[PDB]
């Protein structure tokens, strides 16, 4: 199982790479190319494909769809200001021939964080609420902590 | 049987870490770790290292950017070893040198058996290991690039004259201790409040007197002596030493830790502990074409990621860069002459 986790940069995708990929928490760097690496869960050997969530080196990324099984777009449920700047890059991302269908984990991550978006409101002020023909599961995360992540997996492997 | 240059290698490649030494052991391996130092590196190469102890052996590791190591030892008894070798996982040879690598992460550190971060001295020996491990680099950045901001270097003498008598200081590999520091800072003309120094500092570099009474007072051998006096006698050496103690080349590694600098700030005040903020430790090399090569390190205290609550460790900011010779110590000129690289590591216990 190829994974693809996608979001704007400083939301947390490579920081969840490494919870991930080392076990534990790490300090991250603005990633300039890409990072891949594996990750067996429950028997699932993933293959997940870090790439710059930066506004400049976003449109490389289509080089990357073909293979995707699952769309884990992460977020940074602090930030309100690009919420809209991303409820958007989802459809786009999904939209392109590429990702017609795929499950699609969404990482509600920085919740540990004070004005900590609530998962719902993340359902909402994404656009997700009124979409169908699509599994679409949100999911509360710390990637410093681990929370969440884990158990976005089970949705991954389980609703696949 | 072994010449220092001979176990430290050994050491560095059975792994710095492999849990077995008997304390004695490891005091004894620091010991020999502190007299490694990074010196310039070819354009080629992720680094060079470079040793001189007091039995006389001699020890050069080069990393080429495919890290690739090569090594070359020099005994008691003229013995010339060349080793070929690559660090893989279980040595990691690589993280146990002071070498800057490209990852997507500020590469983490353990410390050695009784190591603590509890006060002002056992942190300046934290530093002391940490500062020949291994470090991440942090990506050029305009926004933190203390080089590009608008006040870049205003702090140089100010740090200078306060770093000097408080850091570890190597300039050549002989170490120059609290007194000669502070020496240093006379010669420089920087006891004073808030001036800059001599305009006979800049220009002719120290005085040969100075510098005499400076190395004199200073350790190691004779003929590295020698290199130190001859060293500190151009205005490159004014350059290097104030450039080195910069307090803002730690912004960019600061931006990127700030809160669990603050927490690892915060945490201590809590419990009345009175261990200072930042520990300073700087390597000077002039090889013998003459090129000047600065590896500056300032350790400071962090909390671990939250995944690790209530535990502390260091974050050691590298910043690395040579000193083109004909760079005199002014503002104006080490902000267009001086190309800073930062790099970063995380050291915990
Ligand atoms: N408070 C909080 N911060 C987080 C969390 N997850 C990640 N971060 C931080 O947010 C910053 C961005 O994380 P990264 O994983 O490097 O960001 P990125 O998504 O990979 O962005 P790019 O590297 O540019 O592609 C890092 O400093 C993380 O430590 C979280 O759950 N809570
Ligand atoms: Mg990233």
């Amino acid at each position: 199982m190829r994974i693809l986790m996608l979001g704007l940069d400083a939301a947390g995708k490579t920081t969840i790479l490494y919870k991930l990929k080392l076990g534990q928490s790490v300090t991250t760097i603005p990633t300039v190319g890409f990072n891949v690496e594996t990750v067996t869960y429950k028997n699932v050997k993933f293959n997940v494909w870090d790439v710059g969530g930066q506004d400049k080196i976003r449109p490389l990324w289509r080089h990357y769809y073909t293979g995707t099984q699952g769309l884990i777009f992460v977020v940074d449920c602090a930030d309100r200001d690009r919420i809209d700047e991303a409820r958007q890059e989802l459809h786009r991302i999904i939209n392109d021939r590429e990702m017609r269908d795929a499950i699609i984990l969404i990482f509600a991550n920085k919740q540990d964080l004070p004005d900590a978006m609530k998962p719902h409101e993340i359902q909402e002020k994404l656009g997700l609420t009124r979409i169908r023909d699509r599994n679409w599961y949100v999911q509360p995360s710390c990637a410093t902590s681990g929370d969440g992540l884990y158990e976005g997996l089970t949705w991954l492997t389980s609703n696949y | 049987e072994m010449s220092c240059a001979e176990k430290l290698f050994k050491v560095l490649s059975f792994g710095l870490w492999n849990p077995t030494y008997s304390r004695s052991e490891r005091q004894s391996f620091q010991e020999l770790l502190t007299v490694l130092e990074p010196v310039y590196p070819l354009p080629n190469e992720l680094g060079r290292v470079s040793a001189r102890f007091s039995d006389g052996s001699s020890l050069r590791i080069s990393v080429t950017n495919s890290e690739l190591v090569e090594a070359e030892i020099r005994t008691a008894n003229n013995e010339k070893i060349t080793v070929l070798l690559e660090s893989n996982e279980q040595n990691r040879l690589l993280q146990s040198l002071p070498i800057d690598r490209h990852m997507p992460y500020i590469q983490v550190h353990r410390a050695l058996s009784e190591m603590d971060l509890t006060d002002t001295t056992s942190m300046r020996n934290l530093l002391g290991f940490t500062s020949k491990l291994s470090t991440t680099l942090i990506p050029h950045n305009a926004q933190t690039d203390p080089l590009s901001g608008p006040t870049p270097f205003s702090s140089i003498f100010m740090d200078t004259c306060r770093g000097l008598g408080n850091a570890k200081l190597s300039l050549n590999g002989v170490d120059i201790p609290a007194n000669a520091q502070k020496l240093l800072r006379d010669a420089l003309g920087l006891k004073d409040t808030h001036s800059s120094p001599t305009r006979n500092v800049i220009d002719h570099g120290i005085s040969r007197h100075d510098a005499e009474q400076i190395a004199r007072e200073s350790s190691g051998s004779d003929k590295q002596k020698a290199e130190v006096v001859e060293f500190l006698c151009h205005p490159e050496a004014a350059t290097a030493i104030c450039s080195a103690f910069y307090q803002s080349f730690n912004v960019p590694a600061l931006t990127l830790t700030h809160e669990r600098i603050s927490k690892a700030s915060e945490y201590n005040a809590e419990r009345s502990l009175d261990t200072p903020n930042a520990c300073i430790n700087i390597s000077i090399s002039q090889s013998s074409d003459g090129n000047i090569y600065v590896t500056s390190h300032t350790g400071v205290l962090i909390m671990a990621p939250e995944d690790r609550p209530n535990e502390m460790g260091m974050l050691t900011n590298r910043t690395s860069y040579e000193v083109p010779q004909g760079v005199k110590c002014i503002i104006d000129e080490m902000v267009s002459a001086l190309q800073p690289r930062y790099a970063a590591s995380e050291t915990y216990l």
